[PDB]
């Protein structure tokens, strides 16, 4: 038994310009098993997470964009440029969405893969995160 | 519009109540029942993904909540604290997660 967060994969066709400040581009129904006294947190895979920051990358690995995973107005989560987590204790069951940090102005997109893994978080700032559960690979495709 | 009805409306302590859902939309991704009058996240009762029948309990899940593919929720062993409003969130693969709220009352017997 551990804090297992089920993050689902999602591929959607959208532009970087549709991301106007806070635009929930796809509602992911995520539920966390356990964590009665632990904080639930979302962390991106090491291929999408560097220096304690999460971002999406293109095929040419030149265009790097940072995206914050926030709740679809379901609860209050602590925003971090690397690991997103809620201060409120207890399990969680709602919908999360990918929000862009600052309007991108629809910079020429293509294919971006961002692997987000759910799990729990320990204390704060120290980056004591552990991905337990399911990992959700979100694919950003322009069409 | 999505309509939630409670049958019976006047439930007795020690019985079950069936929250029937009427006018269910299409493109169902998953049903989510919450305890309140809005779509929260910390006060979720239960989530049910029809596609894979993947049901996940929430913080407000007592274990008396029985969810059906028609989004209806049957709660057994109804207590006095059950008296109130319940809200359903219809997660659809089209962003429109149509929300609806229903309510029922509980009374003691003998
Ligand atoms: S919605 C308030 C609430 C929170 C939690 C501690 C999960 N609960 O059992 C209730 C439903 C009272
Ligand atoms: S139960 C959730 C689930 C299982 C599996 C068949 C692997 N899936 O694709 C989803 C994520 C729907
Ligand atoms: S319950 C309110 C709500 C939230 C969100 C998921 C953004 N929605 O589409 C609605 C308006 C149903």
């Amino acid at each position: 038994e551990e804090c297992q967060v089920r993050v689902g994969d999602l591929t959607v066709a959208k532009t970087r310009g549709q991301l106007t400040d806070a635009a929930p581009i796809g509602p992911v129904t995520v539920q966390a098993l356990g964590c009665n006294a632990r904080q639930v947190a979302l962390k991106a895979d090491t291929d999408n997470f560097e220096q304690g920051k999460f971002f999406l990358i293109s095929d040419n690995n030149r265009d790097k964009l940072y995206v914050n995973i926030r709740p679809m107005d379901n609860s209050a989560w602590t925003t971090d440029n690397g690991v997103f987590y809620k201060n409120d204790v207890g399990s969680w069951g709602g919908t999360i969405g990918i929000y862009v940090d600052g309007q991108q102005t629809n910079t020429p997109p293509g294919n971006y893969t961002l692997t987000l893994t759910g799990g729990y978080w320990a204390k704060d700032n120290k980056q004591g995160f552990t991905p337990s559960g399911t990992t959700g690979t979100t694919k950003l495709t322009v069409t | 519009k999505l309509t939630i009805e409670s049958t019976p409306f006047n439930v007795a302590e020690g019985k079950e109540v069936l929250l029937l859902v009427h006018n269910l939309p299409q493109h169902l991704f998953g049903y989510s029942w919450y305890k309140g009058e809005r779509c929260d996240g910390n006060c979720q009762i239960i989530g049910y993904v029809i596609g894979t029948q993947c049901a996940t309990p929430g913080p407000a899940y007592s274990g008396r909540e029985i969810i059906y593919p028609n989004a209806s929720l049957l709660i057994q062993n109804i207590i006095q604290n059950d008296t109130g409003f319940y809200t359903l969130h219809v997660i659809k693969s089209d962003l429109v997660n149509e929300e609806a709220t229903g309510q029922f009352r509980v009374y003691p017997e003998l």
